């Protein structure tokens, strides 16, 4: 193993982190890199023509962390920005109208669900074909979004150095917000409120604790 | 007579001689004893500490027996039936006896000195967990066999945060 | 049989349990034919029950002593009113029918499973070589369709619940 | 593969054809959870009779609880009215302890898997040309027998 890496520089790295892909400073105390992670039970596995343990990580890291990108703003846009012009002529029984993020869900039409669920499994299942189709070069990611030979209606060209730098803010933020996932979940369970709700009592002042006012005559 | 987990706190600490000549085969089976034992004794003292917050809301019993109304410690083998507690022993003895739910992905390829040290560590973790369990056990049965001795209160003395 | 039909793009070739591994021919043959009996009965289970749920009901359902249709249900619990005799009946006819019929009686394999009896064809040699392959395609997988479907009806009837769409 | 267990009326009978492919080890395997099964079966059989007789032990179960006092059938496990859940576990522990440290070959009998002789045996070591060969068939058929009964009997006892 190698020793002392960029982030724990008293530590040691696996030698199979390298350089590579994108986002690599060297953070691997336990392992999770040296292990057949995309070869045991995998059943769209094919011999010599798959993707590396590392890279099956990667993925699986992207996809956590974009998930929880959206899950931030998720959280914190109804309660700040109103609720969605919806509920007219739905009957819906003020079912928008919660600011709550953990009682919205009791309180939905289950089309919803059933339609983001079709969503998500459409997207994944032409993920699965794009993996499987590509063989042992992968160029994470995939699906094929706004770039030059897949979808693209903005027609969105980068030079190789932008699309790197682009890579590297991407995993950034993933990192960041799925950080910032969790402790806005478990904020606002433990609290039993949203955030702003929770925020702003703790902005100006108590209302126990402000002076009752002026009252000096002036004039005199 | 020389192997994983000898540490400087102590040198031996054989006093009894339970091992003196006897066998390889009969010391290796000791020490996977002392480790099997150890693993357990960690899951049981990190299971004691969590229902005491959240609880899964499922039914044991379709109907009625809610695992968020069954009491925590060592009052809660007379609330599960005997079939949960047979059918959980039957899980495990799959799990030990076959390889099932069991992954060879997880055994890792760490050299030979890193694997030494966390094996050892392994065991000294493991060798406090059996203790923690000794007296979590006492304190509980002694309370529950009758309230108010020793004066203590609450399971789980330490962490006061949680109450 | 890693080029077979069934290999739908969206996954490929799909073996989890891995149960071909080393196999002849017969095992393949069996397979499908099973698979393909399941989805048929499936397919036709589904729109009964389905054209049933929805309302209309055979004016000449009537049954001996009158029996209105109306008053029969639907389910399983449903289908508790039925003449005894008459649903013996139906699984006497069903069970003649896999004795006759529903088999190759001519001695033509091109396929499993096409018997046609080899005398009431609709017009089979008008389609092209790729029709063959995608009318056989588009029709198994539509029967795992109704497999799962059926299957859950079955399974939400007896759990109780509100599934969508559908009222229950 | 024709062996002990193809006989009376119908023989080599695998009507679901689970030894198609078939193995040495497989086989050895089948005929060992078999044959476990049916020693099983026909012990519970016969203990669930002689407790529906009326026998039952002297003494006290629990604190405070005679042997006469549970009762009969499904219900002295699971159930209200049923034995103390710390009885029966220990006796559970105690069945277990006697099953991985008792009835294991520790010495190399070997012959067929299911021998726990361990030096101690009665009569099979004079006798050998073909009595082993018709008692097995014995062992086993009445296994599969007592097997049949005892499943009877807890359907009965269930829908009963
Ligand atoms: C602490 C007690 C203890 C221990 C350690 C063992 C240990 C063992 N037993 Mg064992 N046994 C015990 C008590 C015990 N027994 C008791 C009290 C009985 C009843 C008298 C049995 C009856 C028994 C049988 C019949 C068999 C074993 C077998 C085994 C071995 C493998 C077990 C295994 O793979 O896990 C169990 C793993 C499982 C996955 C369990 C499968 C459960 C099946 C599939 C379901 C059975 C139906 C269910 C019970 C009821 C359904 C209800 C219905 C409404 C659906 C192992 C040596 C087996 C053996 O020797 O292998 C060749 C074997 O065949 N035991
Ligand atoms: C279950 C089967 C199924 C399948 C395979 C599809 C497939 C499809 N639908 Mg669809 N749909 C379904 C059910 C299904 N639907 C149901 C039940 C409804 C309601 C009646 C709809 C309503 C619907 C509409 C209105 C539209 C589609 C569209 C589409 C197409 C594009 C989907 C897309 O890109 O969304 C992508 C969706 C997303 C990326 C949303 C993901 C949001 C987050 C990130 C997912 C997080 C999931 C989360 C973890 C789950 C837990 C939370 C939960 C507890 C709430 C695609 C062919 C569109 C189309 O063009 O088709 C003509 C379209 O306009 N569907
Ligand atoms: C000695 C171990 C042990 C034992 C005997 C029990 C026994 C019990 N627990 Mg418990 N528990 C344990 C460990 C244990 N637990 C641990 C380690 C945790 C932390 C996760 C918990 C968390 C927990 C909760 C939150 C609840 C219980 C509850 C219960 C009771 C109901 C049975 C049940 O649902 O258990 C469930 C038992 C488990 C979930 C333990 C699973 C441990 C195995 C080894 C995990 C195996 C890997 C796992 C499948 C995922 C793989 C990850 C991968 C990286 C390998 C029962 C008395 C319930 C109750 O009513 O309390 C009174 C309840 O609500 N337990
Ligand atoms: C499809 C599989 C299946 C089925 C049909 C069942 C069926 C059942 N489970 Mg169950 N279970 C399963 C899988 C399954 N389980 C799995 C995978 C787990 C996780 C390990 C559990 C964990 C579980 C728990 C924790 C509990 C149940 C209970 C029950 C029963 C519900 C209450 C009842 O009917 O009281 C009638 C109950 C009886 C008449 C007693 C049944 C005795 C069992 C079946 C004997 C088991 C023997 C064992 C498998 C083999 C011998 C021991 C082994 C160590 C050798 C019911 C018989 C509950 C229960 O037993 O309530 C009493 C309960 O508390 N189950
Ligand atoms: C059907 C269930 C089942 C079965 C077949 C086994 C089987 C086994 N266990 Mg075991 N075990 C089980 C459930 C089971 N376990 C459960 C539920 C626990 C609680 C966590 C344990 C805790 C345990 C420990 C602590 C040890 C064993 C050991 C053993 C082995 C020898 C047992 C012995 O010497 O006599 C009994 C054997 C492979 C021992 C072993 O492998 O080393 C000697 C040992 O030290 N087991
Ligand atoms: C009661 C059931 C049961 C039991 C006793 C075990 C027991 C075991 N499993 Mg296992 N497993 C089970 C169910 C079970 N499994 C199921 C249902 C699955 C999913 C199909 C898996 C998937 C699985 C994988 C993928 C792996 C194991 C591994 C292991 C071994 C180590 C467990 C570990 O390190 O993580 C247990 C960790 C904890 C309990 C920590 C809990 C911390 C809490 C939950 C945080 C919140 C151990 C023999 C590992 C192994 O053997 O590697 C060598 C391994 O790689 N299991
Ligand atoms: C698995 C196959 C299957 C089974 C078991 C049944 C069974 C039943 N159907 Mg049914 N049905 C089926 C397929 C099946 N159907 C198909 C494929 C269709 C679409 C043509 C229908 C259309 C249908 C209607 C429109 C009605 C029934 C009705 C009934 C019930 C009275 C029998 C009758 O009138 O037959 C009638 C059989 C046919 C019209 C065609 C069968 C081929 C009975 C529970 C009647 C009933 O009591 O409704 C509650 C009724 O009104 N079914
Ligand atoms: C599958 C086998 C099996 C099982 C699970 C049981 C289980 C039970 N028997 Mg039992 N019994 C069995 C075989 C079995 N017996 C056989 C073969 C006989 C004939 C000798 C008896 C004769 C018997 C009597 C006379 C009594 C029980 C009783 C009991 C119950 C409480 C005492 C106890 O744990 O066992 C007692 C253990 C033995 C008698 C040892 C049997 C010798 C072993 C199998 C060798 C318990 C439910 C008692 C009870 O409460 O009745 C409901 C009781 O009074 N049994
Ligand atoms: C149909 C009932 C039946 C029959 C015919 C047998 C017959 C036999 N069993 Mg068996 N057994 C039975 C039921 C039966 N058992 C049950 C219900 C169980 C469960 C408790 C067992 C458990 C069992 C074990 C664990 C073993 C046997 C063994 C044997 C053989 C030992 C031969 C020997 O030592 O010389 C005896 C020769 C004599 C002349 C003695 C005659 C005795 C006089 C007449 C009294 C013997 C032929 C052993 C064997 O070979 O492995 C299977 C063995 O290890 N039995
Ligand atoms: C030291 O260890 O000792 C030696 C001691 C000793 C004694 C020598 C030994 C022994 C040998 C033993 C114990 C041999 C035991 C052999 C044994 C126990 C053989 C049972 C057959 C049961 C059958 C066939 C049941 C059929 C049951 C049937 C066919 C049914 O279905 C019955 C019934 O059920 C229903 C469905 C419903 C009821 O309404 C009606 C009927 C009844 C129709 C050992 C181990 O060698 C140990």
């Amino acid at each position: 193993w190698n020793e002392a890496p960029r982030a724990l520089p008293f530590g040691s790295a696996p030698p199979t982190l390298d350089g590579s892909l994108v986002g690599d400073v060297g953070f691997d105390p336990i392992g999770f890199s040296t292990a057949p992670f995309a070869s045991f039970n995998n059943p769209i596995y094919q011999e010599g023509n798959f993707m590396t343990d590392v890279q099956w990580l990667r993925e699986a890291e992207l996809t956590h962390g974009r998930i929880a990108q959206l899950a931030v703003v998720g959280f914190i846009w109804p309660a700040l920005f109103g609720t969605f012009p919806g509920n007219e002529n739905f009957g819906g029984a003020d079912a928008y109208s919660y600011v709550n993020p953990l009682e919205a869900i009791n309180h939905i039409p289950s089309l919803a669900i059933y339609q983001i669920v079709g969503g998500m499994a459409w997207v994944e299942y032409q993920r699965v074909q794009r993996i499987k189709e590509q063989g042992k070069d992968r160029i994470s990611g995939d699906i094929g979004l706004a770039y030059p030979g897949g979808w693209n209606p903005f027609n969105i060209n980068y030079s190789p150095e932008e699309y790197a730098e682009k890579q590297l803010q991407e995993i950034k933020h993933c990192r960041l917000a799925m950080l910032g996932a969790f402790g806005l979940f478990f904020q606002a369970l433990n609290s039993g409120e949203d955030i702003v709700s929770q925020l702003s009592p703790a902005f100006a002042a108590p209302e126990y604790a402000a002076k009752a006012g002026y009252f000096l005559p002036q004039g005199i | 007579e020389n192997e994983i987990g000898v540490l400087p706190p102590t040198g031996f600490f054989d006093p009894a001689g339970l091992s003196d000549g006897i066998s390889q085969e009969k010391f290796d089976s000791y020490r996977l004893a002392e480790l099997k034992h150890g693993r357990a004794a960690m899951l049981a003292v990190l299971g004691y500490v969590a229902p005491e917050t959240y609880r899964f809301g499922y039914d044991l019993i379709p109907g009625e027996l809610s695992t968020n109304d069954i009491p925590n410690g060592v009052a809660a083998i007379k609330a599960i039936p005997f079939g949960g507690w047979a059918q959980m022993i039957a899980f495990v003895g799959c799990v030990e006896t076959y390889g099932w739910f069991t992954s060879p992905t997880g055994v890792l390829d760490l050299p030979d000195d890193i694997l030494a040290k966390r094996q050892t560590a392994e065991l000294q973790h493991g060798r406090l967990a059996m203790l923690a369990f000794l007296e979590l056990i006492r304190h509980d049965s002694q309370n529950l066999a009758q309230p108010g001795f020793d004066g203590l209160d609450n399971l789980i003395t330490g962490l006061p945060f949680l109450y | 049989f890693e080029n077979e039909l069934g290999a739908q793009p969206p996954l490929g070739f799909f073996d989890p349990l891995g149960m071909l591994d080393e196999a002849g021919q017969a095992r393949f043959d069996r397979l499908r034919y099973v698979e393909l009996k399941h989805g048929r009965i499936c397919q036709l289970a589904f729109l009964g029950n389905i054209i049933t749920r929805a309302g209309i009901h055979l004016p000449g359902a009537i049954s001996l002593d009158g029996t209105k249709f109306s008053d029969i249900g639907n389910g399983w619990a449903g289908s508790f009113e039925v003449p005894k005799d008459g649903a013996l009946q139906i699984l006497f006819f069903v069970g003649f029918l896999e004795l006759f019929v529903m088999k190759d009686v001519t001695g033509e394999g091109e396929f499993v499973g096409d018997f046609r009896n080899g005398a009431l064809d609709f017009g089979w040699d008008s389609f092209s070589e790729e029709t063959k392959l995608q009318k056989r395609a588009i029709e198994l997988n539509n029967g795992r369709a109704a497999m799962m479907g059926i299957l859950g009806l079955m399974v939400h009837e007896q759990l109780g619940g509100e599934l969508p769409i559908v009222g229950q | 593969e024709s062996e002990i267990g193809a006989q009376a009326p119908l023989g080599f009978w695998d009507p679901l054809g689970f030894l198609d492919r078939a193995d040495q080890e497989t086989f050895d395997r089948l005929r060992y959870v078999e044959l476990k099964h049916g020693r099983i079966a026909q012990l519970a059989f016969v203990g669930n009779l002689i407790t529906r007789a009326g026998y039952h032990l002297p003494g006290d179960i629990s604190l405070g609880r005679a042997f006469a006092d549970v009762p009969n059938g499904i219900a002295a496990i699971n159930g209200p009215d049923a034995i103390s859940t710390a009885a029966l576990l220990q006796t559970l522990a105690f069945i277990g302890f006697l099953e991985t440290r008792v009835m294991i070959d520790a010495t190399g009998e070997s012959q067929f898997r299911g021998d726990f002789r361990n030096g101690f045996d009665f009569g099979w070591d004079k006798q050998s040309p073909e009595w082993q060969t018709n008692k097995r068939a014995i062992e086993l058929n009445q296994g599969r027998a007592a097997m049949m009964g005892i499943l009877g009997l807890m359907m009965h006892e269930q829908v009963g």
